């Protein structure tokens, strides 16, 4: 049995006669030394996902890099339920979500023009005075034209086979 | 960026360009202590065989067999291996051989 | 045996026979609508190889499909985002529900947040979502919109409605006492006010009591919330299968890579290795088709969804059968695991009671037609009632209108109009 | 950056074409991806098998090719259904659904020719510069309920008027905008006034 991992120690009790082990999806995970009797734990090696957010390059060139599934200590930091970013600031405000990451944490490139990372807002903070004998009734108006775009159709393709796979 | 989205100008937002992954240091060769290597001279160099309705079947374990000494001899006509190679097996260890 | 399709009733037709009913019923109903699923992004490469060069070199002879299941599942990730973010996210300001919680006799104790449990859900949200309870290569990406925030917004989204009515959901909310718009909500589906100003305790009652039945049945039951429950359980036996596909030879010696690595030699392995991503390409872009397939089903019920929050919680809707069965008067959002809940308040009729209709009545030999209402008779006398709820009133002239001579209307009887 | 679903669309299926097209570069497992090129350097019996294998993987990428524009006409389908719904709902008549044809009260909507999608122009009515006011549900004036046919009961801060519910038009409470139901005892909310009769 060949592979590659992190040979730690573990936990579970190997039978006499069990030698090999496997897991719920019938993956190794624990194997016993051919030399001594000690019950290791093959923890698979260190790896994730890597997403770089970025402005528009017309903005400027300086980027950020996010390690998707880290604790921060696999890899100016952040430690975010999507990863750990590196290479942004964690600031107190919260603007409107520029650059979604997840989990609520959104980046946007703000001035010192740096990239920062802080918390979507969800809106502003409005209090409606109810009471039992208040009412609001409007005095005046104003006629809004908005505009919505559907579409209705594509680009009416045709690929012949006779002439794609043979040529 | 660039070189996932095959451009030159990217704009604003998140774009999952690749993957992270630990290097390997180094490599373990951990296997059981074994001696008595297994007796070759007497299935190959033997006094004769049998006859081919009565082919004689031998167990052999709990050894270490060298297939290296065999190729390398220049003495056999045909080394054909079949399930695996005619290398990289002096680095398995095999539950229960036959001859 | 043979189904029912339901109780044999016999309406009894007749040309002067009306059935006006003298009561009525709320009954707040409750309908589950998926919004999102999870996002996950399977690692073409670590999925089909898992870390070997050697098959990676392979594998980059198949052309971009690694590309094109990579590009996919991430529109299918923003996809689920901008689901939830069209349905939830329909207002700009975040209201909030004042200190003196009295609503002209009505009880949002366990709709509206409460300051007893940390900041989380409500009660009939946590009761909700208490209801509904790093691999190779597949891995999970959390959503955008928290369940802080998705909470956040329900209670925004019932603030703004308790204390606005529809004004919310066409500008700058309005202030106007819970009375006044359940008044106006009534006024919408013909009933009169004067109903609800007289019989607001016995409408609240009924409220709070409706309200006490669905939080009893939420707590007894868990199968209320099914299709969220199917959704989760056909994503876990997708991704399930997806990783059980790994354990198939399709056709080669064995399903491991490095074990085949390690016996046979590269030249005669090569065609070992192809099988095996031939197999594994073949089972992952099935497993991206039904996502597909799943993605498009979803995508239609949040639209469905958001079209039924923006045309009934911040409005009244008057489609028959759309957010509620019945006379629809008021919803109210409440958040759920990949779904949301709405709780339709609907006006439903009571017991009713045979009368004696006439299409008109003639006094002067004019005909006199009902300008709002129906006219009714208890046996002896006639008077004008309201279409969905028995109210009485004297004919005068007030009430009707006369048009032509009372000789070309099919059935009329005789009565007398009074002048005021 | 308006006609974004259309850009985006149009995005979609340059990709996908460029990507059907690239998709002719490789071998998926032959000897050379240039079907003349093994025809001319192979014997019949090698290009039989290298042929195969070609026509495999171009048939499997066109398979994934017509999916993929299946699903994308699917959700143009469902589209254009949701527009020609919002033309003859809004352009041929006054939707009342909310948030329907643009965020307020519907008035009238303009159809706009795109390419390869609708334009649609809906005017709204948003109401704007909100007043505070005392409401009431009913006056009483001779011992008898009075609640308006349409309106609301409002008061500057001594006399009560009866106005709109979406515009501000004070007017005298009288017997005509306002009928009697039942008493004054029976009301929560009851404010004693006086009822003008003409
Ligand atoms: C054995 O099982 C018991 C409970 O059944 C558990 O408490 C204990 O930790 C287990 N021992 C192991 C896993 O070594
Ligand atoms: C790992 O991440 C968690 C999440 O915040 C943090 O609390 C912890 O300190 C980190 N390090 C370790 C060693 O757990
Ligand atoms: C209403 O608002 C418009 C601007 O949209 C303004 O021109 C007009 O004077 C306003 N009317 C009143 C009565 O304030
Ligand atoms: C096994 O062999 C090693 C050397 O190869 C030796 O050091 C060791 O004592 C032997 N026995 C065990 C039980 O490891
Ligand atoms: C057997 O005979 C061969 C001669 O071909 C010799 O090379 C070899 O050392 C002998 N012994 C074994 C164990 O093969
Ligand atoms: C009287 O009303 C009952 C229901 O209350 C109905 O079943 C019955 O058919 C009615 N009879 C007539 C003669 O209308
Ligand atoms: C109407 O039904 C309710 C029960 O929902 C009851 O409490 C009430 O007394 C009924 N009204 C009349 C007039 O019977
Ligand atoms: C609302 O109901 C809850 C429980 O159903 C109760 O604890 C609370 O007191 C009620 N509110 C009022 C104002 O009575
Ligand atoms: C019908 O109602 C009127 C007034 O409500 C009453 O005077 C009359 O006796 C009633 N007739 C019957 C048959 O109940
Ligand atoms: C109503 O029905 C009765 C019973 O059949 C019949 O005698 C009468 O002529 C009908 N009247 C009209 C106006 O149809
Ligand atoms: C109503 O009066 C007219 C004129 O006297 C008469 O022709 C008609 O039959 C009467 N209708 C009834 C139902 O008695
Ligand atoms: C109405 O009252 C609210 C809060 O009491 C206040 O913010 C608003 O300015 C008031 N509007 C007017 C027109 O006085
Ligand atoms: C309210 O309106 C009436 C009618 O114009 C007026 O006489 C009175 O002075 C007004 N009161 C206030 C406080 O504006
Ligand atoms: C209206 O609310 C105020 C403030 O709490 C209260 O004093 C008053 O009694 C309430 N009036 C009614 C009719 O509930
Ligand atoms: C209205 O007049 C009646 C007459 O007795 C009185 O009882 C009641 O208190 C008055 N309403 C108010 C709000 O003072």
């Amino acid at each position: 049995l060949t592979g590659t991992g992190v040979l730690t120690e573990s936990n579970k009790k190997f039978l006499p006669f069990q030698q090999f082990g496997r897991d719920i999806a019938d993956t190794t995970d624990a194997v016993r030394d051919p030399q001594t009797l000690e019950i290791l734990d093959i923890t698979p090696c260190s790896f994730g996902g890597v997403s770089v957010i970025t402005p528009g390059t017309n903005t400027s060139n300086q980027v950020a890099v996010l390690y998707q599934g880290v604790n921060c200590t696999e890899v100016n930091v952040f430690q975010t339920r999507a990863g750990c970013l590196i290479g942004a600031e964690h600031v107190n405000n919260s603007y409107e979500c520029d650059i979604p990451i997840g989990a609520g944490i959104c980046a946007s490139y703000q001035t010192s023009q740096s990239i920062i990372a802080y918390t979507m807002s969800l809106g502003a903070e409005n209090s409606v005075a109810y009471s039992n004998n208040s009412i609001a009734i409007p005095t005046n108006f104003t006629i809004s034209v908005t505009t919505e775009i559907l579409p209705v159709s594509m680009t009416k393709t045709s690929v012949d086979c006779t002439m794609y796979i043979c040529g | 960026t660039k070189c996932t989205l095959k451009s030159f100008t990217v704009e604003k937002g998140i774009y999952q360009t690749s993957n992270f992954r630990v290097q390997p240091t180094e490599s373990i060769v951990r296997f059981p202590n074994i001696t008595n290597l297994c007796p070759f001279g007497e299935v190959f160099n033997a006094t004769r065989f049998a006859s081919v309705y009565a082919w004689n079947r031998k167990r052999i374990s709990n050894c270490v067999a060298d297939y290296s000494v065999l190729y390398n001899s220049a003495s056999f006509s045909t080394f054909k291996c079949y399930g695996v190679s005619p290398t990289k097996l002096n680095d398995l260890c095999f539950t229960n051989v036959y001859a | 045996y043979t189904m029912s399709l339901g109780a044999e009733n016999s309406v009894a037709y007749s040309n002067n026979s009306i059935a006006i009913p003298t009561n009525f019923t709320i009954s707040v109903t409750t309908e589950i609508l998926p919004v999102s699923m999870t996002k996950t992004s399977v690692d073409c490469t670590m999925y089909i190889c898992g870390d070997s060069t050697e098959c990676s070199n392979l594998l980059l002879q198949y052309g971009s499909f690694c590309t094109q299941l990579n590009r996919a599942l991430t529109g299918i990730a923003v996809e689920q985002d901008k689901n939830t973010q069209e349905v939830f996210a329909q207002v700009k300001q975040i209201y909030k529900t004042p200190p003196i919680k009295d609503f002209g006799g009505f009880n949002f104790s366990q709709i509206l947040p409460d300051p007893s449990k940390p900041s989380k859900r409500s009660f009939i949200e946590d009761l909700l979502f208490n209801k509904v309870t790093k691999f190779n290569g597949l891995t999970v990406l959390p959503p955008l919109l928290t369940d802080e925030m998705i909470a956040q917004y329900t209670s925004a989204l019932l603030a703004g409605t308790i204390t606005s009515g529809w004004t919310f959901g066409a500008g700058a909310a309005l202030q106007i006492p819970f009375a006044m718009q359940m008044a106006y909500r009534f006024n919408g589906i013909g009933v009169t006010q004067n109903v609800l100003y007289e019989n607001q305790k016995l409408i609240a009652n009924q409220f709070n009591s409706a309200i006490g039945k669905i939080q009893d049945s939420l707590s007894s039951t868990a199968s209320a919330l099914g299709k969220l429950q199917d959704v989760v359980n056909q994503n876990a036996q997708a991704l399930n299968t997806l990783v059980k596909q790994l354990s198939s030879n399709f056709g080669a010696i064995s399903s491991v890579l490095n074990d085949i690595l390690s016996r046979l030699d590269p030249p005669e392995a090569e065609v070992q290795i192809d099988r095996l991503i031939t197999g594994r390409l073949q089972s992952l872009q099935t497993y991206v088709t039904q996502q597909l397939i799943r993605a498009a089903e979803i995508r239609a019920s949040a639209n469905l969804a958001a079209t039924k929050m923006s045309e009934c919680v911040l409005g009244q809707s008057k489609r028959v059968d759309f957010c509620g069965k019945g006379y629809h008067l008021m919803s109210f959002p409440q958040s759920a695991p990949h779904g949301v809940v709405f709780l339709h308040v609907t006006y439903v009729p009571a017991q009713e009671k045979n009368f004696t209709t006439a299409p008109a009545i003639c006094h002067d030999g004019k005909a006199h037609f009902p300008r709002e209402g129906v006219f009714v008779s208890n046996g002896t006398h006639w008077f004008v009632t309201q279409r969905n709820f028995y109210e009485p009133q004297i004919i005068t002239t007030d009430n009707t209108f006369v048009s032509g001579n009372c000789d070309v209307v099919i059935g009329i009887v005789n009565n007398t109009v009074y002048d005021p």
